[PDB]
């Protein structure tokens, strides 16, 4: 139980003092601003994205009354958009209006992919653009974008599309490798403040360090962090995962050195692949200069309310038990290590675990050291599973005398479809891989053309025999199979996003009674 | 069945209907178990005998080599010679010869028997 | 006697400590480690948080004052053990300084991750100077554990204050540990991840799990939230205490009837409210785990006591030596053998379940040799194990059959010892 | 020392066989098995055993027949079981001289020939002109053959025996189905010819252990042509031991024990006290299906009941109801051999046994091994090794009346879904008096 | 090699009943001399599996394996007057450790028998 009203927060302040000169108030806050990932990454990370919007709506009001000095909310993009409609039969855009209505005084943050918005393939730039246009109607504030090889031009036309709607544009650097070793000098300081000073150039209102697999050590922290805010003028948020089971000392690290804003899971939603402890993190900073001003009683209340909410998700736990230094080994996203691990186990080698990890590490440097999170970390995994199926080392991989036939997710990035990494594809892997087939370096999205948006809509609209919103129309052009079938079982099963989650996945055993609105 | 042959027949058990629509009726002949399969007509199983069915002959079917049920699915139209599907009990079922796969009956967290016909070329 | 054999046994590092961090009842056992020329670690709990002026009963000078006693009282190294993990990064920078300059001792940190952030205290606790630290190997590490020891190795790699461990040893040895883990699935508890409630109730890792499932075997898993405030508020009623073996299952005993009984504090020290308190809390009120430095509350003790005067002098002050000759003869008689010094001091620290693990052994033989799946599920049937009885010299043993129960109701076990027929009849215990 | 545990690096119906001897004469036995063979019955009949082909010291897993090939693995588990000895079986290893020397670099005996032995044997330019070189003919023709192969065993001391011979001329393809012993075709003349020749090509090569000389026989002559040797045991093994009452595998035994053939202890008489008595022959019972172009079947069996009696012996111990038939290796199912004293009664011995057995859940080739020896050509020897490429009568189809499980599938049928006609109609009071023929 | 067997009348799911003989199946074991001939019943007989019903195979084994069996001393009173035929014995650590292995095996262990179980899983395996 909250209250009273609901007091102004971020959402008033972007919406009064706009996205420029929002991000200028956020660089001069002295207290650390935090997002809470419960509703977006960390289910993602521990129960496959699973989270249901019955569990996730219901409690909105509660941070908004309860913690009404957050950041933002992340609970909107990655794996969400998809698996709500595949998995769930329910649509991501009610979740979001729901989370709107709900927590009018924060802002509504999803994590967008530059180059395909949430897609699972590369889209026209027209598409693109109007995926961005439906996300920021739907309600959307804060944009984190990213590129899987950190190539900025291809994150401009969604910084663009962003900036267009007035809303905030938070481009995302990728954390990977280790600034404080100068044995892996490709990932050095200077990588890390170059591109934040290019994204800036570029329009971004925040710049984000993205530690999708929870690299970022505390030492490395401290000198990141001043250099960053160094090197722009812009504020800064610091995104990591806790596979290592440190990542809140980095996080610590990061509040002493000046970042802007980090972000945590609640704590029955947080640890291990997800992000780090909030309400320990926020326990750790009471009381101090930066002291970020929200209530632990009542993260309490609400990770407790997690916690019950979890437990419907039996189904969808993995097997992991704790910590893992060899995260700083193979680099696989907190993100992907439940799902390659489960796919590993899938194909025969649950008990080569640790040789497939080896071989993410070796195929890593075989492909010239590159940045891995969605999608470059799933071709990665492909070429680890295949490595340790066949026996193949690197050596025999690149060689011209032992045939392979490559996984297609490698055939497609040394083709190019996945962009380009500082230093261009090694030759002869791509060259072995592509069968005569020849590379491009260019933007992908710029060998595709426009999309015919009036003739896609009329095939979508005949296809279900009626109109259909603009927002059912980017969700068809996003997912055009998943959508389609998604339409069709709510003609069929109504609003099943109402059912509480025991009713959705299992029913009502005989004399049960359950209420729906 | 003739004279100087007598059987001696016993019904042990009947099963539930099963996925396939199936009842099995466990009988015991002249003292050996017999499982016998029928459609449950009487519950709207007319047309059933459902899973093909592999023949032990060509190239062009993917059998089952075990019993268990099916825990993922990799394929559904062509290539190489590359893990098709698992079976759970994982295995871990391999692509024989090169090809194009122009079916696959699963499917699956189906349960299945050795000889089941997993997938055709 | 323990500590000599203890030593003769060997253990090099003793790690003392005492649940109410009175130095008056440690001194005997530091006396005995000193006695026995081996380090003696003395350990100073920590509670309640140091930086935070709304608490000062626990605050910097508590600590900087008992590392001074126990140096003069003749530590080699003080221990802060933090049972529970309260320990926070801020304060660990200004007490591990300060400490520093208080005794001239080395300094030793022990904590627990259930806050999920442990590691960040470990890394500030290195960077103020500390002088040795804990942690788990990963595969055993984490929430009520240890932090992560190969991570907070790899924090440190290449750093001045480097500990030069190999992390890729590191990783194959919780490798092992992963593998092992896997073995003990019987003894996994719910436990999901981090939890700042930690700061609320301030249970020791070692407690948390076996308090939850002692709520839950009373009807009170849903009030589980409820059983940790009752905890905190006891911790309060009892005048604000060190909590850690065994004076946390004191906290725990009375958290558990308050919320079982549905008793709020008031209702606990009221003159008119009929109060049967738990056997572990009159003990501790009645002065058997010592005294904290303010003494126990009147009202409570007075109620808690029924007529019973309590007493303040050391526990171990009140007990007759002990005639080691005789509780000797009395052991060695019951066995009818003689008994090694070793088990003497077993018998001495648990007369009965030395008494009872003798007996088994006897019926059983070395059962510490079998692997643990072998321990814990004994053989499926054509199952085939090797042991070893001695340093030869191994048997391969195989379970080729197991009866029907009889009538006299035994089962008789059919097994291939090293290539020759072995039958052995146990009973049936279902009947 | 004297051999005291024995690895025997094979599987399925061999391993089997070399367990049994080895424990009879008191020996330790080891078994291995491939993952696919997790349930093999093999593995479960040896007194210790080990996984080959998993593992964390392979890159790795190997592939089912793969394990069992793998000179490393065997070796391995040798070591770790402290074995003496490892027998070979058939197939496999059996024949691989870098085997014998991975053995000999480990100090485990092989049971076997020597590694020397096994090269020149196994170069046809080598084999040809050592039998040349002792005045053995050697290959014309030959359009009507008869395979005809002589046992031997050779000691470490220089002595060798024969066994005398086998006839193995039904062959499928190019494979072994029916073999004999002794060859019914032969007079005692040829039979002490034959005989002669494989106690040279023995001598010669120094053999040591079991080996078998193979002949081919011009059926328009009578002229005999030497064509390889055999470095092992072989599958047809069996109708020699119950035709001369000597345990070849035991005898393999001995003689890398240092026993001497003609003593007690070797296992093996003087050649003077080596006779024939009466007629064998064995039928390997296999999954291949008449029915479907003898492509091995493969499933649970879900009936296995062997037929025995006087003069029946079996090698299986791997079918029985329950036992899944992968298609990993090959579909044995039991091997049969009938004994009696003259060839026409082994043959109807055969048939009885062949047709008294039941095996339900897989098909089997039960009813082609009954045409081929209920063949006239058969029962008069007058076959060549053409025989059942040319003979189409032996692949008529049989067609079973199946009436039990008709009326079984029947009443099911009506115990589930009833009968239309009864149906809502009354039912009989449920008591209820049978009709009694008075 | 070497074995006879005549039965016919035994097989998984057959039932034995009160009414009859309670014979399973008649083995003969043949060698070129007497003791071979013994090891290879012996070898047979503790080779057959039978579940399900108690056997009197220890009873022949005992019965073959005994010396004055093998010496050939034995009279028509052997069985009726030598007790060891029917008896058994041992103290030592093997037994014992046997003794616990058939305890837990038969009742479980009272920590784990009604606690989660391990996967029905790898070894762990010292580096
Ligand atoms: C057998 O071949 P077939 O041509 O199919 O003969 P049938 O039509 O008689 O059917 C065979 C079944 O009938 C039954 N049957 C046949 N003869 C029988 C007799 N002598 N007594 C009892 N049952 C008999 C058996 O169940 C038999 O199955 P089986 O051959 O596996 O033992
Ligand atoms: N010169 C020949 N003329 C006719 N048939 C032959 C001749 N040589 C071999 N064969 C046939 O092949 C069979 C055995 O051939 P082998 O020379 O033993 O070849 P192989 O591959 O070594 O066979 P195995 O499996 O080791 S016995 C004989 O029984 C004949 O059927
Ligand atoms: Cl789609
Ligand atoms: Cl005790
Ligand atoms: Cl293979
Ligand atoms: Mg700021
Ligand atoms: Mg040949
Ligand atoms: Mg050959
Ligand atoms: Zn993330
Ligand atoms: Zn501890």
């Amino acid at each position: 139980y909250a209250g009273n009203g609901v007091k102004d927060g971020t959402k008033q302040l972007l919406d009064t003092l706009g996205p420029k000169k929002f991000g200028e108030w956020m660089r001069n806050e002295k207290r650390v601003l935090l997002t809470d990932t419960t509703m977006r990454d960390g289910h993602q990370s521990l129960l496959a994205t699973r989270m249901r919007t019955y569990d996730i709506a219901r409690i909105a009001g509660t941070y908004s009354h309860a913690l009404p000095n957050l950041l933002s909310l992340e609970c909107w993009g990655g794996a969400t958009f998809d698996v709500s409609m595949r998995f769930l039969t329910e649509d991501p855009w009610e979740r979001l209006a729901l989370i709107r209505e709900g927590a009018p005084n924060l802002l509504l943050q999803m994590l967008l992919r530059g180059a395909n918005g949430v897609g699972y393939t590369n889209y026209p730039d027209n598409v693109v653009k109007y995926f961005v246009r439906q996300a920021a109607k739907g309600g959307i504030d804060l944009f984190r974008v990213f590129d899987c090889l950190n190539w900025v031009e291809n994150m401009r036309v969604s910084m663009d599309a962003i900036a267009e709607e007035n809303k905030l544009c938070e481009a995302a650097i990728c954390y990977t490798g280790d600034i404080l070793n100068s044995a892996r000098p490709k990932y050095d300081l200077k990588y890390y403040t170059n591109l934040a000073v290019e994204l800036e150039k570029a329009g971004a209102h925040i710049i984000a360090v993205k530690d999708m697999a929870g690299l970022l050590k505390p030492a490395a922290a401290k000198v990141l962090f001043k250099a960053l805010r160094e090197a722009t003028g812009l504020p800064i948020h610091f995104h990591t995962h806790d596979t290592s089971g440190i990542a809140a000392a980095t996080v610590l690290a990061a509040v002493e050195a000046g970042v802007d804003a980090v972000d945590a899971a609640m704590d029955a939603l947080s640890g291990n692949t997800s992000q780090p402890c909030l309400g320990s993190i926020v326990e750790a900073l009471s009381g101090s200069e930066r002291d970020p001003g929200l209530d632990p009683a009542w993260i309490r209340r609400i990770s407790f309310y997690w916690e019950a909410v979890r437990n419907q998700y039996a189904a969808f736990e993995s097997d992991l038990k704790g910590p893992a230094s060899e995260v700083y080994l193979h680099e696989m996203p907190g993100g992907q290590f439940t799902n390659l691990k489960e796919q590993a186990r899938s194909l025969g080698l649950e008990t080569r675990w640790h040789q497939v990890a080896q071989a993410y590490a070796d195929a890593n440097q075989m492909f010239g050291d590159i940045v891995k999170v969605t999608p470059s970390s799933k071709v990665v995994g492909d070429m680890a599973l295949m490595m340790v199926s066949q026996d193949l080392t690197v050596a025999d991989v690149v060689s011209p005398d032992r045939e392979v036939s490559f996984p297609e997710s490698v055939v497609s990035m040394l083709k190019g479809d996945l962009g380009q990494p500082p230093s261009g594809w090694p030759e002869a892997l791509q060259k072995k891989a592509l069968k005569g087939e020849k590379p491009y370096t260019v933007r992908p999205g710029s060998l595709l053309k426009e999309a015919d948006l009036d003739a896609e809509r009329k095939v979508i609209e005949k296809k279900l025999e009626r109109e259909v919103s603009d927002f059912e129309f980017a969700s068809y052009l996003m997912y055009p199979k998943v959508f389609t079938d998604f339409a069709l079982a709510s003609d069929t099963y109504g609003p099943v996003s109402v059912l509480p989650t025991p009713a959705y996945f299992y029913g009502l055993a005989d004399g049960e009674e359950l209420f729906a609105d | 069945i003739e004279k100087g042959k007598t059987l001696v027949i016993v019904n042990q058990a009947v099963s539930a209907t099963d996925s396939q629509g199936m009842v099995t009726v466990f009988f015991e002949l002249n003292g050996q178990p017999r499982r016998i399969k029928v459609p449950d007509r009487a519950h709207g199983a007319t047309g059933a005998a459902v899973r093909r069915k592999a023949e032990p002959g060509n190239a062009a079917h993917v059998g089952a080599p075990m019993p268990g049920v099916i825990s993922r699915v990799f394929v559904s139209s062509g290539q190489a010679v590359d893990v098709l599907v698992s079976i759970e009990a994982e295995t871990a079922i391999h692509a024989e010869k090169d090809g194009t796969i122009a079916e696959v009956l699963v499917k699956a967290g189906d349960q299945i028997d050795a000889k089941d016909l997993l997938a055709v070329y | 006697y323990f500590v000599r054999q203890a030593a003769k046994g060997g253990i090099d590092l003793f790690r003392v400590f005492d649940c109410l961090n009175w130095v008056e009842n440690m001194r005997v056992s530091m006396d005995a480690i000193a006695e026995e020329n081996k380090l003696c670690e003395a350990a100073i709990c920590y509670t309640g948080d140091i930086l935070n002026s709304a608490r000062p009963k626990y605050d910097l000078k508590y600590y900087t004052n008992l590392a001074v006693e126990l140096e003069k009282a003749g530590a080699h190294i003080i221990a802060v053990k933090d049972m529970a993990g309260l320990l926070k990064p801020a304060a660990a920078k200004v007490l591990f300084k300060a400490l520093r300059e208080a005794t001239g001792l080395p300094i030793h940190f022990h904590t627990h991750d259930t806050s999920g952030i442990a590691a960040a205290t470990v890394l500030a606790a290195v960077e103020a100077g500390v002088d040795a630290v804990d942690a788990a190997m990963d595969a055993l590490s984490g929430n009520t554990s240890q932090p992560c020891l190969g991570s907070i190795v790899e924090a440190l790699s290449g750093s001045e204050r480097d500990p030069g461990l190999d992390p890729a040893w590191i990783r194959r040895i919780s490798f092992y540990w992963e593998a092992v883990r896997n073995q003990y699935a019987a003894f996994e508890s719910d436990l999901k991840g981090p939890a700042s409630e930690v700061y609320l109730h301030e249970m020791p890792g070692g407690q948390f799990t076996n308090l939850k499932e002692q709520a839950r075997s009373l009807g009170l898993e849903t009030r589980w939230h409820q059983v940790a405030q009752a905890y905190a508020d006891a911790n309060q009623m009892f005048g604000d205490i060190v909590k850690v073996t065994p004076s946390s299952k004191v906290v725990g005993d009375m958290a558990l009837m308050m919320v079982s009984q549905d008793l709020t504090v008031a209702d606990v020290v009221s003159p008119d409210r009929e109060v049967s308190f738990p056997e572990s809390v009159v003990s501790m009120l009645k002065g058997d785990l010592g005294q904290p430095p303010s003494g126990w509350p009147e009202a409570l003790q007075k109620k808690a006591l029924k007529g019973e005067k309590p007493y303040t002098v050391r526990p171990g002050s009140l007990l007759k030596e002990a005639d080691l000759d005789a509780e000797r003869k009395v052991i060695e008689k019951k066995l009818e053998r003689e008994v090694s010094d070793f088990e003497f001091a077993s018998y001495l620290m648990y007369p009965k379940v030395f008494t009872d693990f003798a007996l088994a052994s006897d019926t059983y033989g070395p059962v510490s040799v079998l692997p643990t799946p072998a321990y814990f599920y004994g053989l499926a049937d054509g199952e085939e194990l090797f042991a070893d009885i001695e340093k030869g010299k191994t048997l391969v043993i195989v379970n080729q059959a197991v009866s029907a129960t009889d009538s006299q109701g035994m089962v008789t076990v059919f097994f291939e010892l090293n290539g020759q027929p072995r039958r052995i009849k146990v009973p049936d215990r279902a009947h | 020392g004297p051999i005291s545990k024995i690895l025997v690096a094979n599987r399925s119906e061999i391993a089997i066989r070399v367990f049994r001897a080895a424990n009879e004469l008191g020996i330790k036995t080891v078994a291995i098995w491939a993952e696919e063979d997790k349930l093999a019955l093999h593995r479960f009949k040896a007194d210790e055993s080990y996984q080959v082909g998993r593992g964390p010291h392979l890159a790795r897993d190997l592939g089912p027949i793969e394990s069992y090939l793998s000179i490393d693995e065997v070796i391995r588990v040798a070591k770790l079981s402290g074995a003496d000895a490892i027998h070979p079986g058939y197939g496999l290893l059996s024949e691989s001289p870098e085997f014998v020397d991975a053995c000999n670099k480990a100090g485990i005996i092989f049971i076997g020939p020597k590694a020397d032995t096994m090269r020149q044997l196994g170069n046809k330019v080598a084999a040809r002109n050592l039998a040349i070189s002792v005045g053995v003919p050697v290959v014309k023709l030959v359009e009507r053959a008869r395979h005809v192969e002589s046992q031997i065993l050779g000691d470490t001391h220089g002595n060798v025996v024969h066994l005398f011979e086998r006839d193995c001329s039904v062959q499928r393809r190019n494979q072994k189905v029916v073999e004999r012993a002794p060859a019914p075709y032969l007079s005692e003349a040829q039979r002490q010819e034959l005989a002669a020749y494989s106690l040279k090509i023995a001598g010669a090569t120094n053999y040591i252990g079991a080996g078998t000389v193979e002949y081919l026989m011009d059926a328009d002559t009578g002229k005999f042509y030497f064509i390889e040797v055999n470095p092992r045991i072989q599958v047809e093994h069996t109708v020699t031991e119950v035709v001369t009452g000597i345990d070849i595998v035991k005898a393999q035994i001995h003689i890398l024990d240092g026993a001497a053939i003609g003593t007690p202890q070797s296992g093996v008489p003087n050649q003077e006290d080596i006779r024939l008595n009466g007629h064998a022959l064995q039928c390997r019972v296999t999954t291949e299906d008449p029915e479907h172009n003898f492509i091995p079947d493969y499933g649970r069996i879900t009936a296995y009941r062997s037929a025995s009696g006087f003069g029946i012996r079996l090698d299986g111990g791997t079918s029985y109801s329950g036992a899944i038939i992968t298609r990993y290796y090959d579909p044995l199912l039991v091997k049969v051999t009938a004994w009696a004293p003259n060839p026409l009664e082994a043959i109807s011995r055969m048939d009885r046994a062949l047709r008294e057995f039941r095996i339900r859940g897989v098909a089997t080739n039960l009813t082609f091994l009954e045409a081929i020896i209920g063949h006239p050509k058969f029962r008069d020897n007058s076959y060549t090794t053409r025989f059942i490429d040319t003979t189409p009568e032996l692949f008529q189809q049989v067609k079973r009346q199946d009436r039990a499980t008709k009326l079984l599938t029947y009443l099911a049928d009506v115990t589930v879904n009833g009968h239309p006609e009864a149906k809502d109609r009354p039912k009989p009071l449920e008591n209820a008096a049978r009709p009694v023929v008075p």
